[PDB]
């Protein structure tokens, strides 16, 4: 049995090709000391006040093998408990990840962990193949780093590919800073997790962001309330929506950056003519940091008023959004058609780390 | 260009048939 292995810039998703969902899910962090003369994901979360914490998929390109080494470690043996040795394995890859390093990681799976048979697939294909489509434009929007993808009959367009270094993470510092700001305090760890957790719960997408403020200035209708796990009550009405609105107006965190609904149209613009109404009516999102209730209707709304006025525009949103990535690669790799595409032990030692190319 | 068999089976797949 396969496995596949999505390699996120904040969470690994890993499990067996041919399930619905992930077996493990952890922080792809490796944590270290300091203050006096390496752990993994949740046990470097967790007693990390001895810690200091990396992550060596910052913005979903690999950027420290030794630490990569250790999360596939980890992964294998400690997550999945299966022997690497004993299964093909599907990696996935970010958008623009360049040819050596997909190359080293080739090199890393057969010598390292000397698995029989590997993949590497990009992240954003995957999540338009787990929608039943090979044509479309991604929008994955992850913990350290946000793509647009446009896809045609199974290719991303490299060329017309965007990236914007923001995204959950970004998400979580931005909405732990405005409560600091308002006199509420996170110094541990969780807090952190629970401005994670209330950002996951409370925020959402406003369709049109003057007059949600209106409405959020005028009312206390959209006033929630956070319980804290000593007594504190945290209340938030207009941080619920200011935060993710981030994603559409990067300068809210002092970032110059167009935001996510312009770097979709530009990616649609970089495209050949002639497939762009078949991208503009197949908007994909993915990723974590695209769970936020409102946000495929606002896209949508963004997406009209920036494209020519007789265009068909969709957006998809699949409920499953937060795994389709690694759903994807399950489907994938489970495919009675794919099973020759599988870079073998034997053509690697063969060719070497030329051959994922 | 992906081959057509495997965009047919990637476009008809069936997520149930996937395990729980
Ligand atoms: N319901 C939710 N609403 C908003 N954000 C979410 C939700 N669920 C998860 N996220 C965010 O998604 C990010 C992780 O998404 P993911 O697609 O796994 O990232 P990556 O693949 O980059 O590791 C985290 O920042 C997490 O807070
Ligand atoms: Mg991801």
């Amino acid at each position: 049995t396969a496995l596949v292995c999505d390699n996120g810039s904040g969470l690994v998703k890993a499990g067996f090709a041919g399930d619905d969902a992930p077996r493990a899910v952890f922080p792809s962090i490796v944590g270290r000391p300091r203050h006096q003369g390496s752990y993994v994901g949740d046990e470097a979360q967790s007693k990390r006040g001895i810690l200091t914490l990396k992550y060596p998929i910052e913005h979903g390109i690999i950027t420290n093998w030794d630490d990569m080494e250790k999360i596939w470690h980890h992964t294998f043996y400690n997550e999945l408990r299966v022997a690497p040795e004993e299964h093909p394995t599907l990696l996935t890859e970010a958008p623009l990840n360049p040819k050596a390093n997909r190359e080293k990681m080739t090199q890393i799976m057969f010598e390292t962990f000397n698995v029989p048979a590997m993949y590497v697939a990009i992240q954003a294909v995957l999540s338009l193949y787990a929608s039943g489509r090979t044509t479309g434009i991604v929008l994955d929007s992850g913990d350290g780093v946000t793509h647009n993808v446009p896809i045609y009959e199974g290719y991303a367009l490299p060329h017309a590919i965007m990236r914007l270094d923001l995204a959950g993470r970004d998400l979580t510092d931005y909405l732990m800073k405005i409560l600091t700001e308002r006199g509420y305090s996170f110094v541990t760890t969780a807090e952190r997790e629970i401005v994670r957790d209330i950002k996951e719960k409370l925020c959402y997408v406003a369709l049109d962001f003057e007059n949600e403020m209106a409405t959020a200035a005028s009312s206390s209708s959209l006033e929630k309330s956070y319980e804290l796990p000593d007594g504190q009550v945290i209340t938030i009405g207009n941080e619920r929506f200011r935060c993710p609105e981030t994603l559409f107006q990067p300068s809210f965190i002092g970032m110059e950056s167009a935001g996510i609904h312009e770097t979709t149209y530009n990616s649609i613009m970089k495209c050949d003519i002639d497939i762009r109404k078949d991208l503009y009516a197949n908007n994909v999102m993915s990723g974590g940091t695209t769970m936020y209730p409102g946000i495929a209707d606002r896209m949508q709304k963004e997406i009209t008023a920036l494209a020519p006025s007789t265009m068909k525009i969709k957006i998809i949103a699949p409920p499953e959004r937060k795994y389709s990535v690694w759903i994807g690669g399950s489907i994938l790799a489970s495919l009675s058609t794919f099973q020759q595409m599988w870079i073998t032990k034997q053509e690697y030692d063969e060719a070497g780390p030329s051959i994922v190319h | 260009k992906v081959a057509e068999n495997l965009k047919s089976q990637l476009e008809g797949f069936d997520k149930s048939k996937l395990k729980n």
